[PDB]
RNA sequence: CCCGCACAAGCGGUGGAGCAUGUGGUUUAAUUCGAUGCAACGCGAAGAACCUUACCUGGUCUUGACAUCCACGGAAGUUUUCAGAGAUGAGAAUGUGCCUUCGGGAACCGUGAGACAGGUGCUGCAUGGCUGUCGUCAGCUCGUGUUGUGAAAUGUUGGGUUAAGUCCCGCAACGAGCGCAACCCUUAUCCUUUGUUGCCAGCGGUCCGGCCGGGAACUCAAAGGAGACUGCCAGUGAUAAACUGGAGGAAGGUGGGGAUGACGUCAAGUCAUCAUGGCCCUUACGACCAGGGCUACACACGUGCUACAAUGGCGCAUACAAAGAGAAGCGACCUCGCGAGAGCAAGCGGACCUCAUAAAGUGCGUCGUAGUCCGGAUUGGAGUCUGCAACUCGACUCCAUGAAGUCGGAAUCGCUAGUAAUCGUGGAUCAGAAUGCCACGGUGAAUACGUUCCCGGGCC
């Protein structure tokens, strides 16, 4: 990937830990079933205020090593590719190929 | 056709893994991740220091490095000073409490990603391929290697098209998994661009 | 649609420039790039120039059009068939 | 009780483990219901191995995570200070209940 | 026998026989039954003109037949005259709700109309 | 004093306890019409005790656990079968002929890589 | 190339197993099952005929070959025309072919 | 119509 | 002369319909790029609303979004306002630490300059790495010797035999290497060990629930072992290798399945995973932002799903799985809602808790061969949830609607057994978004005379 692309998933990571508190309080403003219309609705407006990159669904696990956006494995935080390359070098512990 | 990695196919069979640690899915990716660049600041840092392999263990909280190396003594340094730098580092790295072993490699010439490191090294100072592979290839013999493959691939001598060349002695048979076959690879980078070297080395069965 | 219970949503910079409009009587088309806005009762009889990617498109507010989302009166495509 | 769960990615490892605990136990003068092989969890992960296209040619790996249980019944003095002082080999997570 | 305006089957069940009422389909139809008093498995045929005419008031609760159609006309020419993106798919006769027209769309579009 | 043989069929394991009786069966603690209603799968029950002639010499307590009607009726077969052999080792013999004896290893394949299941291809177009 | 049936359950017969087998669809070998019982039931009552004997005139009138093939071919036309036939169900449609 | 659907489903 | 679902024998499909999906084409501001006979076309993509994103339009930046170096200002930061679509501008508050040699640095922010950074720009026909393919086909070679003026040959051919250059026998060859086989994983039987969170035969108790005391038997868990060798027997065979049959055995002749892919072939695929020679751009081909597009639709092709019904639909009742996942997670119970769901809130980093009704099945009833009580496309209305945000363009629910379709021309595909067919179940990716993919059990067939023919391949 771009340079500029792993740049963007740095900011949007450190964005959602700013003002994760913050959107959590507002969401459950909006949420609250005793919540007034008034406060619901002020919620509303100032929750779409914020950077959009503080919303943790505008992040895209790329692999660690390549920064790939596609064939990502959560275990491992690599793409399909390096991560065939750290288990034939016996990097990822525990992991081997499997037959049954 | 393409060839399993000789390596990964023997996992567990007659090869250990470089690295050794339990974690949970909450901690996997991270330690892969430090591991990554553990090896990374270490194969850098020792790039003249024959490093074989680099071994990582997670005991506890800390990281213990284990450093295989034809040379402990440059690994090492004065007093261990130069050893001490590294410990340093990878503790800052991990981010957790480090310990540096060092093994020796008593034998270089039986160690594939030595000879390997070795002949990407002669191409990079411009040797004929086809006299550093057969070196290697004496050598290792000449050490009681059972067999050894060297494979050169790329603009060999800085021909404009790309080639393939091994050479092979004694055996090496790769669908035998209780074969010990040593294999790693190493790239030249050259001036006329990347020559991939592959190095099989067959030590006996079990 | 969005959930009954979290109401209609609006950019809150378009809300502010249609009640800046309304207040004001002023008859200037509204531009604006929030095709996602719900349009309101406020809206009415305002021109709001909807952005379709290249253009503002004046969408003139009639009592129909409420509850609809801007975009809904800008298209994004064109096409004017395979065989002309 | 002391209840010892034990988890590894090597059978070898985790048996050698196991027979560290009991022997600590069994050396402090404890009772220990013995080594509880509990079901192996097979973490299986199936991998396009070409960088471009190529959809059935795949690796499919696997991680076996073993696990044991040991409890220790009438837990004696010293037969927690024997347990808790106890670095078992890399490679196995210990967790100890009461 | 005749209600709505439509004659409904005398040899079918009830719960059957009401769905041939526009606007009324299976859960409509066991709902004007519960209503009426009337089981889902009597006939048509079998129910008395009493018993019809208590259809016919639990029917008129509900906007069926040609104050169904109009309503639905109406329905898709408000959307046709708005000219929002829906009523622009009408129009052209295309699907409505987001539907690929690289292929398919064919109950829409018809049969194929050869280059 | 009773004779045991564990059964097993697919991905079905049965334990059946016999005892000299009156040709009572009980599995899962439901008599074997309640158990199984496919009358293949009381055939395939009973079929041990018919070729022995023991039908009503025995009483069978079963308890069988996992796989499908088929299976458990099977994987109860060959438990009911080896105990048999435990009461009675003569038998042995012809339930080996009757094909009792053996246990089916006949399972499930995998499902491979490219294969829409253990051998089904995915269709090919030529042109 | 270059290089058995069970008996059925309640007649145990290998030539009624087969032609159970022969009419089941999808694996749904109980649904063939009774389809085949019901159908030599209808078959047996309106001869007098016993379902097995009843079953042996049928395919003896259909058989066209080596043994074994002449009954496969039988049972398969049996079935093949019972399917093609405009009764109610198959059993019916089954016990007419039969007859 | 829709003014009055939107002001009985919705509420400042 | 041989082999392979290659044909034949069979069973079920595709080709017709609707819909999903990919591709071509056309269209477009853009419909980003790549994959192209088998071996591209549900392919890279294990998941495009924004993001992703590479494209378009417009708004913006210029040592820079991302590094190191130097200098000069500042602790970091946090709160907060206005203008703006936002990028970004202006502000206004507040805070003034940590190293202390109390010399100063270390962060970490700004600003200036320029060495540089940056490029999913080009070349897969400059490359590495990785991959497809012939093909898991039985081949491919070498040393030494010998033969030929020599290219070469022999071995490796031949007589038998095998899944196999498998093995035996013969033989100017004698040996060897890479392949075959074996060693590895899994499945089928048994034994030993351990016995909870799993187990319940016997026993005591019991509210009847392995529920309780207990028990360690059994199922099961998972470590370690045993077991299959053509070993035994018979007949055939060249006193052979082997073959055919039999016994015993859970298993029989490679028991079943997987992993494992020789020398090479196609300048095959990939410079857009990454790396990399060369070339090219550098106040732009780099960088930031909002909105749009990748979802377009006269059309053509590929792969699928759902059907066309009665071996079925619907209703009610009621059985029997496996494998797997889970902490920004799985979420019970209870209450509310027709429902999607909502509220409340246990338990569980799990053999414990949760996802989590298995469905086909079986029983009873009903429909009665109809475009139907088949089908469920399309469209209207009303909702739910995720998410700053579902107009373009989400999934799901409810009411209404109720299209084509009556088993599909030429042709063509898969499959030899727990297979095909059919039935559900789970997982990766993932906020949400599977008819795809990967995996799991349930039910469970037909047929194979044969090798003339078609396709691919082997040996002479
Ligand atoms: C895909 N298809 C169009 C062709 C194909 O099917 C084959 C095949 N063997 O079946 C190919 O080889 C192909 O895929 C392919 O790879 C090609 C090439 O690589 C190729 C070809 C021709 C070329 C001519 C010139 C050059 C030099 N470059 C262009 C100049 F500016 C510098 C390169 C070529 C090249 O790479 C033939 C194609 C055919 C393909
Ligand atoms: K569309
Ligand atoms: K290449
Ligand atoms: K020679
Ligand atoms: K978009
Ligand atoms: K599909
Ligand atoms: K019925
Ligand atoms: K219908
Ligand atoms: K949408
Ligand atoms: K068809
Ligand atoms: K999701
Ligand atoms: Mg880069
Ligand atoms: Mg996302
Ligand atoms: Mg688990
Ligand atoms: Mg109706
Ligand atoms: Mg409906
Ligand atoms: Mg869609
Ligand atoms: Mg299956
Ligand atoms: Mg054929
Ligand atoms: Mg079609
Ligand atoms: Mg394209
Ligand atoms: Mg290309
Ligand atoms: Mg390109
Ligand atoms: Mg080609
Ligand atoms: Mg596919
Ligand atoms: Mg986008
Ligand atoms: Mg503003
Ligand atoms: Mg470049
Ligand atoms: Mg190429
Ligand atoms: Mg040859
Ligand atoms: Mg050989
Ligand atoms: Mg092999
Ligand atoms: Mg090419
Ligand atoms: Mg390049
Ligand atoms: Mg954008
Ligand atoms: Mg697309
Ligand atoms: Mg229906
Ligand atoms: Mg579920
Ligand atoms: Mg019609
Ligand atoms: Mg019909
Ligand atoms: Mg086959
Ligand atoms: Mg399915
Ligand atoms: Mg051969």
């Amino acid at each position: 990937a771009k340079q500029s692309m792993k740049a963007r998933e740095v900011k949007r990571v450190a964005l959602a830990d700013k003002y994760f508190a913050k959107r959590a309080e507002l969401k459950a403003i909006i949420s609250d079933v005793n919540a007034s219309d008034e406060d619901r609705w002020n919620a509303v407006l100032k929750l779409q205020t914020l950077p959009r990159d503080s919303s943790p669904s505008r992040q895209r696990n790329r692999c660690r090593q390549t920064g790939r956006p596609h064939g990502f494995l959560r275990k491992f935080g690599l793409s399909r590719i390096k991560v065939r390359e750290a288990a034939m070098r016996g990097e990822i512990p525990g992991l081997k190929k499997a037959s049954w | 056709g393409q060839k399993v990695h000789p390596n990964g196919i023997r996992l567990g069979i007659v090869k250990p893994w470089n690295s050794t640690w339990f974690a949970n899915t909450k901690e996997f990716a991270d330690n892969l991740d430090s591991d990554f660049k553990v090896r990374q600041y270490l194969t850098k840092e020792l790039a003249k220091a024959s490093v074989s392999r680099i071994v990582i263990e997670r005991p506890a909280k800390s990281i213990r490095v284990t450093i295989h190396t034809a040379r402990p003594g440059i690994v090492i340094g004065k007093k261990g000073e130069d050893v001490e730098k590294l410990r340093k580092v990878v503790a800052d790295i991990a981010g957790v409490p480090a310990q540096i072993n060092i093994a020796e490699v008593r034998k270089p010439e039986l160690d594939a990603k030595l000879v390997a490191d070795s002949i990407t090294s002669q191409l990079e100072r411009r040797v004929m391929f086809r006299r550093a592979m057969k070196r290697a290839v004496q050598n290792a013999m000449r050490l009681g290697a059972k067999g050894i493959k060297v494979e050169v691939s790329g603009r060999l001598g800085g021909a404009e098209i790309a080639r393939t060349e091994w050479y092979r002695e004694g055996r090496v048979p790769l669908h035998t998994l209780r074969a010990d076959i040593d294999y790693n690879t190493s790239e030249a980078h050259t001036t006329y661009g990347v020559i991939g070297v592959k190095v099989w080395i067959f030590k006996g069965e079990i | 649609p969005r959930s009954l219970k979290k109401g209609p949503f609006i950019d809150l910079h378009l809300l502010k420039k249609v009640e800046k409009a309304v207040e004001s009587g002023d008859k200037k088309p509204l531009r604006t790039w929030s095709r996602r806005s719900t349009i309101f009762p406020n809206m009415i009889g305002l021109t709001i120039a909807v952005h379709n990617g290249r253009q503002h498109v004046p969408v003139f507010v009639t009592d129909e059009m409420v509850g609809h989302k801007l975009g809904e009166f800008a298209p994004t495509r064109t096409y004017r068939g395979h065989a002309a | 009780r002391i209840r010892i769960r034990l988890k590894a990615f090597d059978h070898r490892l985790i048996d050698q483990a196991t027979a560290e605990i009991v022997e600590t136990a069994k050396r402090t003068g404890a009772q220990v219901r013995g080594p509880i092989p509990l079901p192996t969890r097979k973490e299986r992960f199936t991998v396009l191995i070409s960088p471009h296209v190529n959809k059935d040619a795949r690796d499919q790996y696997e991680i076996r995570t073993h696990l044991r249980l040991v409890d220790i019944v009438e837990p004696t003095e010293k037969t927690v200070d024997a347990l808790m002082r106890l670095d078992l080999a890399a490679g196995v997570d210990v967790q100890i209940s009461l | 026998a005749r209600i709505a305006g439509i004659n409904i089957p005398d040899h079918k069940h009830a719960v059957i026989a009401l769905t041939s009422i526009y606007g009324v389909g299976k859960t409509r139809s066991k709902a004007i039954l519960a209503a009426a008093g009337i089981a889902e498995d009597v006939k048509i045929s079998e129910l008395s003109e009493g018993q019809i005419d208590t259809l016919r008031d639990e029917v008129a609760k509900f906007v069926v037949e040609g104050d169904l159609r109009r309503e639905i006309s109406m329905s898709i020419k408000r959307l046709m005259d708005l000219g929002c993106y829906r009523g622009l798919r009408h129009r052209r006769g295309l699907p409505v709700r987001g539907q690929r027209t690289k292929t398919n769309a064919r109950t829409r579009k018809g049969p194929r109309k050869p280059i | 004093n009773q004779y045991y043989g564990t059964g097993r069929r697919k991905s079905s394991a049965a334990r059946v306890f016999i005892k000299p009786g009156n040709g009572k069966i009980v599995i899962n603690q439901r008599s074997l019409e309640q158990y199984f209603g496919r009358e293949t799968a009381r055939m395939v029950v009973r079929q041990p005790l018919e070729l022995v002639d023991m039908v009503e010499k025995l009483d069978l307590y079963i308890t069988v656990k996992g796989g499908g009607i088929s299976g458990q009726a099977g994987a109860i077969r060959h438990g009911i079968t080896r105990a048999l052999m435990e009461y009675d080792e003569s038998l042995r013999s012809e339930l080996r002929k009757a094909g009792f004896v053996t246990r089916d290893a006949r399972q499930v394949e995998r499902k491979k890589v490219g294969l829409r299941k253990a051998r089904r291809r995915p269709q090919f177009s030529k042109r | 190339p270059r290089r058995k049936i069970l008996p059925d359950p309640k007649f145990g017969s290998e030539l009624l197993a087969k032609f159970v087998n022969i009419l089941m669809v999808d694996g749904k070998k109980s649904t063939a099952e009774s389809i085949v019982y019901s159908a030599l039931e209808t078959l047996a009552q309106r001869s007098g005929k016993s379902e097995l004997e009843a079953f042996e005139v049928a395919l003896e009138n259909v058989r066209p070959v080596r043994p074994v093939r002449r009954n496969a071919l039988a049972m398969r036309w049996i079935v093949e025309a019972a399917r093609k036939r405009g009764d109610k169900s198959m059993a019916l449609r089954l016990a007419n072919e039969l007859s | 119509g829709r003014v009055d659907r939107f002001n009985k489903r919705f509420n400042i």
